[PDB]
DNA sequence: AATGTAGTCTGTTAAAAACACAACATT
DNA sequence: AATGTTGTGTTTTTAACAGACTACATT
């Protein structure tokens, strides 16, 4: 099931800034990779954080 | 219940201290033609709400923003209305 | 200026809006609050809308003109706190 | 010189609908701001719309 | 060094405004 | 018969919205 970047970063253990959490999936750091549908990114509710 | 209320000495809701101002505002109101109410009323109630949220974050426009749940650009927007750029 | 609220004094809203907002940043301990504007403004509109509709002795189109909004917004608004 | 409000919008460039026009009697868009002279609006020939 | 923010931008879209029209009421 | 109201559609315009990003701040 798919949720919004806003949903996503709101459930992490340690919810991050918004601006920081976008600046990751430019920097191609969210797996799967998020989508832009539109004005938004869509994350897989399962989305994990990785390496740069 | 009413989780904004203003201690008049009881706690009598926002919504009630609203009704107060508006009816002494239409007896003061001499006939006057009123074209814009809506914004008298929502930038008498906007001005402090910025104010309180802005000191309670001591000066974080992104968490104020995350607070009121309004998007940032919008918080930055309403301060520079009221000149709080 | 033109909005007081007869405290026997006339202090505006605006102070008004200061205090109940100072009470419940006090009542609330440390939980999170992803929407507050809203809980201002619902607290807010319901009686503004309670006040027009009163004073236009029920008068939709007028009540609107008066407030400054569209008359599909203020039935909008009214449907939203089941005034409709 | 004062028309109706139905003379008066078959005169414009645009002629609107009726329910449009007496609309924007009541919401002050037109100059000079037309009265009703008794039952009826009395547009002056002047008359324009406004923002 | 990793993440957070003010400020200044872009484009997208939900909401408001504006316009319709069909009833029927008031003038 | 012109004008006003409510109820309900459309079309058009406005404003909130998510995001891009860089210099600097906090951690």
């Amino acid at each position: 099931m798919y949720l919004t970047l806003q949903e996503w970063n709101a459930r992490q253990r340690r919810p991050r800034s918004l601006e920081t959490v976008r600046r990751w999936v430019r920097e191609s750091r969210i797996f799967p990779p998020p989508v832009k549908d539109g004005r938004e990114y869509l994350f897989h509710e399962s989305a994990v954080k990785v390496d740069l | 219940s009413d989780v904004l209320t203003v201690s008049t000495v009881t706690q009598k809701p926002l919504r009630d201290s609203v009704k107060q101002a508006l009816k002494n505002y239409f007896a003061q109101l001499n006939g006057q033609d009123v074209n814009d109410l809506y914004e008298l009323v929502l930038a008498e109630v906007e001005q402090p709400l910025l104010d309180m949220v802005m000191q309670y974050t001591r000066g974080n426009q992104t968490r104020a923003a995350l607070m009121m749940g309004i998007n940032r650009g919008t918080l930055r927007k309403k301060l520079k209305k009221y000149g709080m750029n």
